[PDB]
């Protein structure tokens, strides 16, 4: 285990960033436990959402994988709880950390955008789909922890 | 205003005290085990590298 997640957990764990709970697994520390608060004045908000990341062998070479737990209609992420998010591939440099990517996906809920099926709701009628965003998030995102 | 200093002479890459640092012409430096920038992505020829000494020693005046 690379010193660097070493100091990386130390790190998140002492500077926790603003609405985001992010904690590693007592079993395996390559993987994290994390709870992205909906923001304010958004769809998502009054939501807690879960979200799973882990930090591949090659990593910090190779960005850690990330997926939504939580059920969340967002035109950003598909069915299956995958984001997009550049930084997660083409983007991704050993610079970048994890808090990055926390931040990253933290403004991803902020700043929704359309341009699947979902991206369509939110395009063709998007006072709907926000609709639809607020009663997913009642319904997958509160009292779910 | 210390821990800002410690966090500016720390390599982005191992987050550990520059060790051998050698910098950037955009301003930013790397442990010399540890080498387009990684941090702010402005290219930079392969032999533009310059070591850099001052920082090595504010390393060194820091703990
Ligand atoms: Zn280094
Ligand atoms: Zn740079």
């Amino acid at each position: 285990l690379p010193r660097r997640i070493i100091k990386e957990t130390q790190r998140l764990l002492a500077e926790p960033v603003p609405g985001i709970k992010a904690e590693p697994d007592e079993s395996n520390a390559r993987y994290f436990h994390v709870v992205i608060a909906g923001p304010q004045d958004s769809p998502f908000e009054g939501g807690t959402f879960k979200l799973e990341l882990f930090l591949p062998e090659e990593y910090p070479m190779a960005a850690p994988k990330v997926r939504f737990m939580t059920k969340i209609y967002h035109p950003n992420v598909d069915k299956l709880g995958r984001i997009c998010l550049d930084i997660l591939k083409d983007k991704w440099s050993p610079a970048l950390q994890i808090r990055t990517v926390l931040l990253s996906i933290q403004a991803l809920l902020s700043a929704p955008n359309p341009d699947n099926d979902v991206a369509e709701q939110w395009k063709t009628n998007e006072a709907q789909a926000i609709e639809t965003a607020r009663a997913w998030t009642r319904l997958y995102a509160m009292n779910n922890i | 205003i210390l821990l800002n200093v410690k966090e500016e002479v720390t390599c982005p890459i191992c987050l550990e005290l520059l060790t051998e640092p050698l910098s950037l012409h955009c301003g930013h430096s790397f442990c010399q085990a540890c080498i387009s920038c990684p941090v702010c992505r402005i290219s930079y020829q392969p032999e533009n590298i310059q070591p850099n000494r001052h920082v090595a020693n504010i390393v060194e005046k820091l703990r």
